[PDB]
């Protein structure tokens, strides 16, 4: 029997800053124990600021960034060059998923962004098309080994402050994009170690007022 | 939803400074049978790209006539078809991995794992690969079925990463993957000794090396192996 | 292309008149004679095989023809609409009630699928109504002998004698003065060649001659034995020689 | 999931969790299972994500449309009759759903229907949907009354759902509450169960089993 | 194209007419004159058929009364063929009536299914409509005994008497004259009869020149039969009611 | 199938298709509504061309729509029935979706709808019909009374007639109807409405229909007595 | 006879020119465009007196920031509402936000052409679209049933059209006020209506971005053309 | 006459009288000029309002990043035609990931305005295109007639009073062909043979508008104070 579906493997990671996001991503694409690229660029800048990785099965992936680049597109000529708003993006991205929904893009969505008061960012969305703004998400597959270091280290869960012993929590200071790119960098050096489908590159995409940067790190090829 | 019949084993490729190889052999199998022994899996498509073609026999011709179908509806109307206008190998990629993907979106794929290497009109080297499934990925070694397992560890020896590819000269690419495909031939069960070779330059064109047999093979150990552990005689 | 006339071609004038139907009519009026003729054992109908050329192999062209085993009919006007009419005829005869009885169907059955074909082509789109009136003569157990006239409106009569076409008028005051209840068969075919020579100016014998009966069943013409309620098709086409020896008797 | 709606005196109380799950792994603590369909009508969610979130926007679209045709705003009954109709149509195709429809109108009162993917339209004063729904409906049930402050009832959904989060694996995260009048509805924010539970524990005197 | 050649058959006059519908109207007033007469215990259709031959087989020939079912019969005054499409309609619609509900459907409900075929050929299709019109003469459990008529406009009204086709001005005078409330059976007969003696355009009212029928409660209790009269059995109330 | 566009522009800005439908109105038998303060009544004329006519099971003028509408007209008779039809299947239907029974205003919008269709729709002719709808919405005691028309226009009217001569019985209507205190009884809208046809009908016998709606679907029609004696109660007054 | 969507010898379609002339025959509407707001005003035009005023809708709200005024044959411009009401909610669902009043505008006109032998006729129904969004601020637009659609900082349509626009270009200035607007249509519409106007046969609305669509009372439209009255007779 | 009620009837001489009603319909318009050197592709149009307190009707549209035309006729029409050049830019970009050439849009957009002058029922578009853009062999200016008829020029003008510009672009060919690397000089050469079909108004800053495409130059329209610079 014919099965239409398959699995690249790769991970991905979005964080939403105070008056930035980043979107990063593993350059690694495999299929069972082999490795098809060690570079094979997941995140892409899809226009108006916004950046988008669609995790999984790649031909689905890259179906899906392709329409929704398509989208941005034909939203300019229809509404007159006005910018597609992160949010708007996003709710574009649910009925691009949904409309699939019986027979669905068997990936893990992410963009990011600012939104319209220049704020940091992140939406994800699951196969079929249900999403949720957030401060922080990893997706794909070593989203189990990274979700929970982010937890601890950007949301500060489970820290409390010394001497008060449990009774005051550890305040929720804002990070820095120096800061950020640091525990990304750290989040997939810990992914590569644990998960064989993780290594030979990251990709991130840095959004700002100023635009899109790029930053690559060399993973373990192993 | 089918299943392939008459199939075509390992296509292997890789970049070098001025170019791209791809290589293939010339067996179309049956099963376990190895049935039709003249079977053409790379083919041209002007003077600036090949397509290797893996899996199934009957997919691959309807694949072939959709190229040979591409050039001609191309030169329709196009004064410049011989010249700025001629098909890219980048254009005929993307064509075959629409169709690919099409294919897989209506549960009838046509069967096969496809490379397309060629020169693009400003010198770059173009190497990408898609399947059945339209899955799609670019490297500077690409090699289906068996050739990703054995082939690619061999030519990942010669260009590890992108910068390894300028210091790459044409004859150590060739030597590489001929040396690839005799690997190939003691280790995969549906390979043939006769291959085909393409080597796509951006200074001296297209060069399609047909016959070439797998040649300088290590047998002579052989003699001296007997029985299983204990036997002696 | 597609047929972009859906629309009616056949409509009322201011009064009443459905023009087309009656043009259809006058068609038939230029059309060669024909006639038929009930007897208390069998119908006959009857025609003049026109021949448009003496190169022209008339046997060929068939003006009366079989519709069931038990059904016949002749025509007068436009030929090639009485052509397509019998193709529909014997089809519908299988389609509507052979393949769904397993028989048959009755004269006057058959005779109302083939009036509601010819009234659809006089209010249905893009069509001239069929430039023909018939004369389907037939048996069936329960009804017995009949004999029908269609016209091109739809509309159907039973007759015990009429005729048709050309010299319509004179040819059915003919057979007022000669027809009765209790005629055989031959005394029929007698009467049917009396009233047809009059309409006929050239050549009068079995060769310019058309003629076909409703009468016993054919055992001899069935093409097989062994089923003993099969007995055999009651339509027969006279022969050349057979109408020559009764215009002998004439 | 838990989600818990239910009739009184002061209108509608709306408590749902937070959590979302993919088998055994937590995908989100933060998730909005509550959808704000208009200034007065209010959807919970249960089931998959997806369906119940792209089909109760699309229904606010649908009540937008009618109060713009109709110059009045849609009732309740004719709002969770869209959605049951629609999700008619798909039976059997696999959408998974159990939501509650809860409004407030002149003609009606306070309304909850429990509207449901195999096709199933309830009117009802108490319904709780998910798989943490037989945990909430203790509490609910030995301590509803129609005669509860807007405080007391806001209070008792809280606790309930609080419940459910303890004992159902696949609940949690936070609670978020609402309160559903004739003038709209009224959110009463977000709680977290990390903080809530050792909060209720110690004022309560409940929770004995647990040590803190 | 083909618009050149278009009729328009579904269009109103400046007047507000349909011209088709009017036209198909005077098509009837040239048809055979039908008549229908009600009373209280049964209903007669009576109608004289256009202008016969001697060869004709009158007793297996239908062209003026045809049956719809058990309980509801028409007499028909205009194109022939057409009356039949819509009859075998009409046969259809009350079959499945009788599938659906498994009761006899009510002559009203099965004469306006027929009128809104025949409206529907004045508004839409493009097509010319149906010259024909209708008495439908039937019985039910709800109304009992009932007269109706309907035209190629698709409009319909019930009767206590009325006549279709040739000379009706002349005839409802007639039978607006003649006609009382408490009248029974055999005095419609008469009256029926007479009516059509008088509006006749043939020299003399004669068996093979008549289509002649009768619904009766006059079947053996509780119950209705229609009886489409054979040409003795007119030929023989015609010397009864004393017209030959 | 047949496309034709039959309802088109002319160069003066008119579309004759739809404005000799209007024609086909004036054609017809003179239809009335009335509004009461607590009811609505509508009259309908019966040519007496027609006798020997059947009253029991000749089609009524009024029609029910629903248990709290009614819908009677003037013009092609054939055409309402398809109307009438329409608008009885679309009242179950937003009964069934809805969980409430249609407004007058609602029901009329959709017949008024349906017409306009007509007119800009290939193949077919518009509606020769124009529509008097009245009834009370679902718990609510104020009466509603609408008017439609061919070209797909509606609007509500404290009294309005359509049909032949319904210019003079608007003239009527339009000094006698007094909006700062409308007919406050049944009486007195059932005396207003039978009036009103008394300037046109000719003899007040079996030419005069009238049907009162009042509230909560109470809906009945006057039979000929009932009638006659208002009828004969007008003339006594008038003979001073 | 002849197509339906037939060249003039001119370059013009007849039908989209003929449907023009039925507008001309439609009751006035008025619209003017402010950086306080826009307001549209239309002419009722009750045929009798017995007809309850109020019932006649020539105004509508097609969402919250975008209003619509009619003149012609209005009861085509029902179809054209519902598409428009249809068109902006859809949008929101699918963008999560307002449509542009332009995008609005030109989805309704994408209609107008959409005739021949599809409906059958061109609408014979001028619209004046007017709302509000962030990128272009207060909007008015004039569509038509050609299938252009122009901008306009204030624009008159109906019966009384050309005599109002003459009215309307010596009137209008970039610092017009809201209640200054107000007066103004009341005063043009005053103008070249037959019949005396007051608050019963004409009707005022305006969109702002706070409160957005609003259709005037008949209590607040009185105070106005009092407040009309009083300031004309002021010199 | 007799032979001008629709599109599928030639009259005795041979002529489609309803494509030549059509073709009527452009030079009502409102005046329009293109023009290219070998390095860019420029449309200037004179958009035309209705009274004082209208807008200016646009009349430049963008079919791609590297392609687009301005418009002279039925507007409506030019919007069918433009939206089907995006989708057919679009096909190209998705399908096969190349870039649509000028060349083939032309022929495109020709064979898509026949089907309409051979079928009954339809009618043929009204309006006249001026498609500029920068492909694989350089910058190119076509222009569209409803007709079916489509030609590839150095410069052109449609429109009202377009015989004055293009007569001026035929004198200075030898001029603005050479303009290669200087944007503003050749706006400048547009500006000034669109002025040569001016008659009583002059270009203002909301009457003009202006359009560039070439080397380094996305597709990008330019209006209001951004063509102050070029009046
Ligand atoms: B709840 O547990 O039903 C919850 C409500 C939903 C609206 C977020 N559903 C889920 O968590 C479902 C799985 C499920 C668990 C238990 C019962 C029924 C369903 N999960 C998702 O829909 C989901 C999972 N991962 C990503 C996105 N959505
Ligand atoms: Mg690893």
């Amino acid at each position: 029997q014919f099965n239409p579906y398959g699995d690249n493997g790769g991970t991905i990671l979005g964080i939403a800053g105070e008056d930035f996001a980043v979107l990063a991503g593993d350059t690694r694409n495999i299929t069972d124990y082999s490795i098809n690229s060690r570079y094979e660029p997941k995140v892409f800048d899809c226009g108006d600021n916004i950046v988008m990785s669609a995790n999984g099965f790649a031909a689905d992936g890259d179906a899906l960034v392709k329409r929704f680049k398509n989208s941005v597109k034909w939203y300019h000529f229809d509404h007159n060059d006005k910018k597609l708003s992160i949010n708007s993006a996003a709710r574009n991205i649910q009925h691009l998923l949904y409309g699939k929904r019986f027979f669905p893009y068997y990936v893990h969505t992410i963009i990011a962004g600012l939104d319209e008061d220049g704020k940091g960012a992140v939406y994800s969305f699951d196969p079929v098309g249900s999403y949720e703004r957030e401060q922080c998400r990893a997706g794909g597959a070593a989203a189990s080994l990274i979700m929970p270091f982010l937890d601890n280290q950007v949301n500060f869960k489970n820290q409390y402050e010394p001497g008060t012993n449990g009774k005051v929590k550890k305040p929720l200071k804002y990070l820095s994009v120096e800061e950020v790119i640091k525990l990304v960098r750290d989040s997939f050096t810990s992914a590569t170690e644990r998960h064989i489908q993780v290594g030979d590159g990251l990709e991130i995409l840095i959004v700002t007022k100023d635009g899109v940067r790029k930053e690559f790190y060399e993973l373990k090829r192993d | 939803t089918q299943q392939p019949i008459v199939t075509g084993t390992s296509v292997i490729s890789m970049k070098y400074d001025n170019g791209v190889i791809i290589a293939a052999d010339n067996l179309g199998s049956y099963g376990s049978l190895l049935r039709f022994n003249g079977v053409e899996r790379l083919i041209p498509v002007g003077d600036n790209t090949v397509v290797g073609i893996s899996g199934d026999i009957s997919d691959m011709q309807h694949i072939e006539r959709l190229l040979k179908d591409l050039v001609t509806e191309n030169a329709y109307d196009n004064p410049l078809a011989d010249a700025e206008e001629a098909l890219e190998p980048s254009y005929i990629f993307e064509y075959l991995a629409t169709v690919m993907y099409q294919r897989r979106s209506k549960m009838n794929p046509l069967w096969n794992a496809i490379i397309v290497a060629g020169v693009q009109s400003n010198g770059d080297q173009f190497l990408r690969y898609v399947n059945l499934l339209g899955v799609t990925y670019s490297s500077p070694t690409l090699a289906t079925g068996f050739g990703a397992h054995m082939a690619n560890p061999l030519l990942r020896k010669v260009v590890d990463r992108e910068s390894d590819i300028p210091k790459t000269t044409v004859q150590v690419a060739e030597e590489a993957i001929v040396n690839a495909m005799r690997v190939l031939y003691y280790r995969d069960a549906r390979s043939s000794r006769n291959f085909s070779l393409a080597i796509i330059d951006k200074n001296t064109g297209l060069t399609f090396k047909k016959n070439l047999q797998v040649e300088n093979m290590k047998w002579d150990f052989a003699k001296d192996i007997k029985g299983y552990g204990t036997q002696k005689i | 292309m597609t047929d972009r006339y859906s629309f009616s071609l056949t409509t009322f004038s201011p009064s009443g008149k459905l023009g087309q139907i009656d043009y259809a009519l006058t068609a038939v009026k230029q059309g060669v004679t024909s006639l038929g003729i009930k007897a208390t054992n069998g119908v006959v109908i009857a025609t003049e095989k026109k021949s448009s050329s003496p190169l022209a192999m008339s046997e060929t062209l068939s003006k009366v023809s079989l519709l069931t085993p038990d059904i016949g009919a002749v025509y007068s006007g436009m030929g090639p609409d009485y052509r397509v009419l019998v193709d529909k005829s014997r089809k519908v005869a299988h389609t509507s009630y052979k393949r769904i009885y397993g028989e048959y169907p009755p004269t006057k059955l058959l005779v109302s699928e083939v009036a509601k074909i010819m009234q659809e082509a006089t209010q249905s789109g893009g069509v001239r109504p069929f430039g023909v009136s018939l004369l389907i003569a037939g048996h069936d157990e329960f009804n017995g002998f009949s004999l029908y006239q269609v016209d091109p409106s739809g509309s159907y009569f039973p007759w015990k004698a009429t005729a048709i076409g050309k010299g319509s008028v004179a040819a059915k005051t003919f057979l007022e003065k000669r027809w009765n209840d209790e005629l055989e068969l031959e005394d029929a075919i007698h009467i049917a060649l009396l009233t047809l020579k009059e309409s006929v100016e050239g050549e009068f014998n079995g060769d310019t001659i058309e003629l076909a009966i409703i009468g016993d069943e054919n055992p001899d013409l069935l093409g097989y034995t062994g089923i003993p309620t099969d007995k055999g098709p009651r339509f027969r086409k006279l022969t050349s020689q057979e109408i020559n020896d009764r215009l002998e008797a004439l | 999931t838990t989600t818990l709606a239910f009739r009184f005196q002061g209108g509608i109380i709306v408590a749902v969790d937070s959590r979302a799950t993919a088998g055994n792994w937590v995908a989100s603590q933060t998730v909005k299972k509550v959808i704000e369909i208009n200034p007065f009508l209010l959807g919970t969610m249960a089931g998959g994500s997806a369906d119940c979130q792209f089909w109760e926007t699309w229904l606010g679209s649908q009540c937008r449309l009618h109060e713009l045709r109709e110059k009045e705003r849609i009732s309740v009954a004719a709002a969770s009759k869209i959605l049951s109709n629609l999700v008619y149509q798909y039976k059997g195709a696999g959408l998974s759903m159990g939501t509650m429809i809860c409004g407030y109108t002149r003609k009606e009162g306070p309304t909850i229907y429990y509207v449901d993917s195999d096709g199933t339209r309830l009117k009802g004063d108490i319904f709780c949907v998910g798989s943490g729904q037989t945990f909430a409906y203790g509490v609910l049930d030995s301590n509803y009354k129609w005669d509860l402050s807007v405080e007391d009832a806001l209070y008792l959904g809280k606790r309930s759902i609080l419940a459910a989060a303890h004992r159902d694996a696949y609940s949690g995260g936070s609670v978020n509450l609402y309160h559903v009048t004739e003038d709209g509805w009224i959110y009463h924010g977000n709680h977290d169960v990390g903080e809530l539970f050792w909060k209720v524990k110690e004022e309560e005197g409940s929770f004995n089993n647990v040590i803190g | 194209g083909s618009r050149r050649y278009d009729s328009r058959t579904t269009i109103f006059s400046p007047e507000g007419r349909l011209y088709q519908v009017e036209y198909a109207l005077e098509s009837i007033s040239h048809a055979g004159t039908a008549i229908g007469i009600m009373a209280s215990d049964g209903i007669v259709l009576a109608a004289e058929r256009k202008v016969t031959s001697t060869l004709l087989e009158q007793d297996t020939s239908t062209e003026k009364l045809y049956k719809l079912n058990d309980k509801i019969a028409v007499a028909v005054a205009g194109l022939t063929a057409d009356a039949e499409i819509l009859i075998n309609t009409a046969r259809i619609h009350a079959q499945n009536y009788l599938k659906t509900y498994n009761e006899d459907i009510p002559v009203e409900i099965l004469v306006r299914r027929l009128s809104d075929i025949k409206q529907g050929y004045t508004q839409h299709g493009g097509l010319r409509p149906f010259g024909v019109s209708f008495i439908y003469a039937g019985y039910d459990d709800r109304y009992g005994y009932q007269l109706y008529t309907s035209n190629p406009s698709g409009n319909y009204t019930g009767w206590k008497a009325i006549s279709v086709g040739a000379n009706t001005s002349a005839a409802q005078t007639l039978l607006q004259m003649d006609y009382k409330d408490d009248m029974k059976v055999d005095d419609a007969i008469e009256l029926a009869l007479k009516t059509l003696s008088k509006t006749t355009d043939s020299s003399a009212l004669t068996y093979d020149r008549l289509e002649f029928a009768t619904i009766r409660k006059g079947a053996n209790d509780g119950e209705v039969y229609q009886k489409i009269f054979k040409p003795q059995e007119i030929k023989d109330i015609l010397v009864k009611t004393g017209i030959t | 199938g047949y496309d034709r566009a039959l309802s088109i522009f002319s160069p003066d800005g008119h579309i004759f298709q739809v404005e000799y439908a209007l024609e086909a109105v004036k054609r017809g038998t003179c239809a009335v509504g009335v509004k009461g303060k607590n009811c609505v009544v509508l009259g309908c004329e019966r040519r007496s061309t027609l006798k020997l006519q059947d009253t029991r099971i000749t089609p009524s003028k009024v029609s029910k729509i629903d248990s709290h509408v009614v819908l009677s007209f003037s013009g092609l008779n054939a055409d309402s029935r398809i109307l009438i039809e329409k608008a009885r299947v679309e009242a179950q239907s937003h009964r069934l979706t809805l969980e409430d029974p249609v407004t007058v205003e609602y029901l009329t919008r959709y017949v008024a709808g349906v017409q306009q269709r007509y007119t800009q729709s290939g193949g077919v002719r518009p509606f020769g019909v124009s529509t008097l709808i009245a009834g009370f919405d679902p718990r609510d005691d104020e009466p509603k009374l609408y008017q439609t028309e061919p070209s797909g226009i509606y609007s509500s009217w404290s009294a309005q007639t359509i049909g032949r001569n319904s210019k003079t019985v608007r003239e009527f209507l339009e000094k006698n109807y007094d909006r700062k205190e409308p007919p406050a009884t049944v009486e007195e809208c059932v005396k207003l409405t039978v009036r009103s046809l008394l300037e046109v009908v000719q003899t007040g016998a079996k030419n005069i229909e009238i049907t009162v709606v009042k509230p909560d679907s109470d809906i009945v029609a006057l039979s000929s007595e009932e009638i006659n004696q208002y009828v004969t109660q007008i003339e006594q007054e008038k003979q001073e | 006879d002849r197509g339906v969507s037939t060249f003039s010898p001119e370059g013009r379609l007849f039908q989209v020119e003929y449907s023009l002339e039925a507008i001309k025959l439609g009751s006035t509407a008025i619209g003017i465009a402010t950086k306080e707001g826009v307001v549209l005003g239309v002419e009722k035009r009750a045929t009798s007196p017995l007809l309850e005023s109020d019932s006649i809708e020539k105004i509508v709200e097609i969402d919250r920031h975008i209003g619509c005024a009619m003149s012609g044959l209005t009861a085509d411009a029902r179809s054209m509402i519902e598409h428009a009401r249809t068109a902006a909610v859809t949008h929101n669902l699918y963008y999560d936000e307002d449509i542009n009043v332009e995008s609005l505008t030109q989805s309704v006109c994408d209609l107008a052409l959409r005739f021949g032998e599809l409906m059958s006729r061109p609408f014979g129904v001028a619209l004046l679209i007017a709302g509000h969004d962030a990128d272009d601020g207060y909007q008015l637009f004039h569509a038509e049933p050609s299938g252009t659609f122009y901008r306009y900082n204030a624009k008159a349509i109906g019966s009384g059209s050309e005599g109002a626009q003459a009215e309307l270009l010596n009137e209008w200035h970039s610092s017009l006020t809201l209640k200054e607007a107000e007066l103004l249509v009341l005063k043009i519409l005053k103008q070249v209506m037959e019949e005396k106007l007051d608050e019963n046969n004409a009707q005022l609305s305006c969109i702002t971005k706070q409160d957005g669509f609003k259709i005037y009372d008949n209590e607040k439209t009185a105070e106005l053309i009092k407040e009309l009255k009083e300031k004309e007779a002021a010199e | 006459n007799n032979y001008d009620g629709d599109t599928v009837t030639f009259s005795p001489t041979g002529r489609l009288f309803q494509v030549e009603y059509a073709l009527e319909a452009i030079k009502q318009g409102s005046v329009t000029v293109g023009l290219r050197s070998n390095t860019h592709a420029v449309l200037v149009a004179l958009k035309r309002n209705a009274d004082e307190l209208s807008s200016y009707q646009k009349k430049i549209i963008k079919c791609d990043e590297h392609m687009g035309l301005s418009l002279a006729g039925l507007a409506p029409d030019a919007r069918v035609l433009s939206n089907y050049l995006r989708q057919q830019c679009n096909y190209s970009s998705l399908v096969f990931n190349r870039k649509l050439a000028v060349e083939r849009a032309g022929h495109l957009l020709c064979d898509k305005a026949q089907k309409n002058t051979q079928s009954y029922g339809g009618r043929p578009y009204g309006v006249g295109l001026l498609i500029i853009g920068y492909d694989k062999s350089g910058a190119h200016l076509l222009e569209f007639q409803p007709s079916g008829n489509v030609t590839e020029l150095y410069g052109t003008a449609i429109g009202a009073r377009s015989q004055g510009a293009k007569t001026y672009l035929e004198r200075t060919l030898d001029t603005f062909i050479k303009i290669d690397g200087n944007p503003d000089e050749l706006i400048k050469a547009g500006v000034e043979a669109i002025s040569q079909s001016l008659r009583d108004e002059s270009l203002t800053v909301d009457n003009l508008s202006i359009a560039i495409v070439g080397k380094d130059t996305p597709f990008t329209i330019y209006d209001g104070e951004a063509v102050a610079k070029y009046i």
